[PDB]
């Protein structure tokens, strides 16, 4: 019973490391996302830049963070 | 014939039930029912308390479903489009054609802007009046139909919908007037509107000021304006122009009106500007 | 009139509504917010409880039930579009099954396509606009088998009550082919705008304006989608996070037990270069 | 079929849209905000754990260990609780933008099935 415990837990730790890894592959590709599409209708502006636009990275709370 | 009489029994709003007061084209089916219910959110019509439940525990609406234009912590406004929410406009056309003998439900919902004012709460928004607004109106009517719920009357609702409404106008740069056959409880409640916006400008001014200065400030026509005074005895003519005074009655008049203490549309918490319609 | 309170009120009315700092941005329809258009009454639940689940090894549930004949009205009003000139010719439930089949209710296509891009592959694409009780109901297809010729049968019988026509009160609305009856019934006519064509030119400069506007709602689409993927990494890392926690409690716990020392590592967070 | 009414129609069912993606997104940056400061508040406390492990292993019992996991593990599950909130608004932008693209697309392909739109 103690050995099952202590290889399924590598494994869910392997899993939380895999996690991170693309989390921090999203955040960086959201903010190069925003720069390549956003620099006439736009969904920042209104269909009809700047650092502060950036709307869909300062939803994350890291990136502010790192911002400031 | 059949539409001179109360269609309806008895309908449960949310948690008030009410009495409606005149015919409104709701399904004939619903007429033999003794319960009516009407969602206090999407403002459907239920015959079935069964259909209700299941509505209910599925219903994830708990507020008008538009941008929230303005906020304070007594009411909110909310701005609908009838084109947009076709289903919600014609729900509350539908409840408010039970309290407005008059209002029309010949045509299809599409021209008509909707103001509701809510109350919020631990729920959600919950609809206490409001009033529409053609979107490109002839004659330059700035309310069309406006109604507070019998559930909420009596509390200054009304007056609330009455000073938004000209707050719209005077955010649009234009004089604005309700449409004309004004109902026998709509008239009393414009009159007394009138008078004390009009004593209330004078008062504080307190130099004279023009008919056109006065509908330039509170974006009343002149007709309503003349009018008002002329009821507190305050107009008169001289050299072909209209002239308005003071006297003890108005200054009167604004002492007693102020001591009532009454909710007010703060216009800084607006965020609004007008739709463009192509 | 309205002193009057309602006591089943608390019952009808449960949830909690937060208020947001910035106002209300909100277009959504009635429809997006209601989910599935059919409601049993008081006859539906009877039926469902006393010959459908009396002696079921497999319980059918309310929204289970309401899923089903969604789609029988769906289907109907497509095939049979004038029912009404001949309600007992309705379609039998095997002639309506192919139709059942490829039915698309509420962008359920759109939201399993979603579910997939997202990476998810978990629980089911949830917004704003569903409400929590519909997660245990089974996928349509999958009722279509169990249940579906056993509730057509009965929903069947409703439709011929009512001639063809809906089962919930409608409203009265005018027909083209009858002269006006000064109905004052008959409400919200509609009336078309028919306006002029613009130039030749103006259509082609326009349709450049579409291809543009199409461009910009993938951009749109493009970051929309990264924002749930970021979201959902997230969630899947503090799903992590409690497993990894009661995880390392009963390690702990058991080696406690059989006094054993050392492999800590697994039992400690561990710093590394994080952007 | 006419391109400009469609390009009419579509600006006007997307004309709230930037508004609502707005709305949406600092919504999810003031639940993430909440997220982050909730984090602190139970890797302080694992941090305790961690500390004790370090020097005496896991066999000797940290003096406040039964405490202590009984805050982790609240201050874990209403993490979980701020991120599905941020997955359900993040699920609402994305679906109301591919809602209004499908709808274009299928325009785009009714222009197409005539000689109106190359
Ligand atoms: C455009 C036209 O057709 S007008 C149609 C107006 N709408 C209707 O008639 C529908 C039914 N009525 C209603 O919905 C509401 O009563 C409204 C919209 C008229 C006003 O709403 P209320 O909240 O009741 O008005 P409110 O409480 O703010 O008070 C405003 C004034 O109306 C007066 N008033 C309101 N109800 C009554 C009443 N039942 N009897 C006498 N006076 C009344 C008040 O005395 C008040 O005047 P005051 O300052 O001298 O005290």
């Amino acid at each position: 019973s103690y050995e099952a415990l202590k290889a399924e837990l590598k494994k869910s730790l392997q899993d939380r490391r895999e996690q991170e890894d693309t989390f921090d592959n999203l955040q960086q590709e959201i903010y190069d996302k925003e720069t390549e599409y956003f620099s006439s209708g736009n969904i920042i502006k209104g269909f009809d830049f700047n650092n502060n636009d950036r709307i869909f990275s300062l939803s994350s709370a890291t990136y502010v963070k790192q911002q400031h | 014939e059949v539409a001179r009489v109360r269609n309806l029994n008895r309908i449960i709003m949310g948690k008030y039930e009410i009495e409606p007061w005149y015919f409104s084209p709701y399904p004939i089916e619903l007429t033999d029912e003794d319960f009516i219910y009407i969602d206090d959110f999407t403002l459907q019509y239920f015959g079935s308390k069964k259909q209700y439940e299941r509505y209910r525990k599925k219903c994830t609406l708990r507020h008008p479903p538009g941008n929230e234009i303005y906020r304070d912590d007594y009411v909110s406004f909310f701005e609908i489009d009838g084109r947009k929410q076709r289903t919600w406009c014609r729900n509350l056309c539908l409840l408010s054609k039970l309290f407005l003998d008059h209002k029309t439900l010949y045509y299809d919902v599409d021209p008509f802007l909707f103001y509701c004012m809510t109350r919020r709460d631990e729920l959600g928004h919950h609809l206490v009046g409001y009033f529409s607004k053609e979107k490109e109106s002839a004659d330059g009517y700035n309310v069309a139909c406006i109604l507070t719920l019998p559930q909420y009357q009596r509390m200054g609702y009304g007056k609330l919908l009455i000073e938004f409404s000209y707050e719209l106008s005077k955010k649009e740069n234009k004089v604005g007037s309700p449409q004309k056959p004004l109902s026998d409880l709509g008239l009393l409640s414009y009159r007394a509107y009138w008078s004390d916006t009009l004593i209330t400008l004078l008062v504080e001014h307190q130099k004279e000021i023009t008919i056109d200065e006065i509908s330039s400030m509170t974006s009343m026509t002149t007709t309503d304006i003349l009018h008002t005074a002329k009821t507190l005895n305050i107009l008169r003519y001289y050299k072909g122009q209209h002239i308005i005074f003071l006297n003890e009655d108005i200054l009167d008049r604004y002492n007693r009106l102020k001591a009532k203490k009454r909710r007010t549309i703060d216009p800084n918490r607006l965020i609004w500007k007008p739709p463009v319609f192509t | 009139d309205a002193s009057m309170t309602w006591n089943e009120y608390d019952k009808f009315y449960t949830g909690s509504f937060q208020e947001t700092t910035s106002y209300i941005k909100f277009s959504a329809t009635v429809e997006d917010c209601c989910g599935t258009n059919y409601n049993m009454d008081e006859r539906d639940e009877t039926f469902l409880n006393e010959q459908v689940n009396k002696g079921s090894s497999d319980i059918l549930t309310e929204d289970e039930f309401e899923i089903l004949c969604s789609s029988f009205e769906h289907a109907i009003h497509e095939r049979q579009p004038f029912l009404s000139m001949d309600p007992e010719s309705i379609l039998s439930f095997e002639e309506l099954k192919p139709t059942l089949i490829k039915s698309d209710m509420a962008d359920f296509n759109l939201r399993n396509q979603l579910n997939h891009e997202i990476n998810s592959h978990k629980t089911h694409f949830i917004t704003q606009f569903d409400p929590v009780s519909q997660m245990n109901t089974r996928p349509l297809i999958q009722l279509i088998e169990k249940f579906g010729s056993k509730i057509y049968d009965y929903w069947r019988e409703r439709k011929i009550e009512v001639n063809g026509y809906e089962i919930f009160p409608q409203l009265k609305f005018e027909r083209p082919g009858e002269k006006e009856e000064i109905d004052p019934y008959v409400c919200f006519r509609r009336r078309e705008v028919r306006h002029p064509r613009k130039t030749r030119r103006i259509d082609i400069l326009n349709s450049q304006r579409l291809r543009a506007l199409h461009q910009e709602l993938k951009n749109a689409k493009d970051l929309a989608l990264l924002v749930a993927k970021r979201e959902n990494v997230s969630l899947n890392w503090i799903n992590d996070e409690l497993k990894i926690f009661d995880q390392r409690v009963k390690i702990k716990n058991l080696k406690r037990s059989l006094n054993i020392s050392g492999e800590d590592d697994d039992l400690i967070n561990h710093k590394r270069k994080r952007p | 079929m006419d391109p400009s009414l469609v390009l009419e129609q579509t600006i006007q069912d997307v004309s709230n849209l930037p508004s609502e993606f707005r709305y949406l997104l600092e919504e999810i940056g003031s639940n993430d905000l909440k997220l982050i400061e909730e984090k602190k508040k139970y890797e302080q406390k694992e941090s305790q754990i961690h500390k004790f492990i370090r020097q005496q292993g896991s066999i000797p019992k940290h003096p406040q260990e039964d405490g202590l996991d009984k805050e982790i593990k609240e201050s874990l599950l209403k993490c979980q609780s701020l991120q599905r909130e941020k997955c359900v608004l993040a699920n609402t932008a994305l679906f109301l933008i591919a809602r209004h693209l499908n709808k274009l697309e299928k325009n785009i392909a009714l222009l197409e099935e005539d000689g109106v739109l190359a």
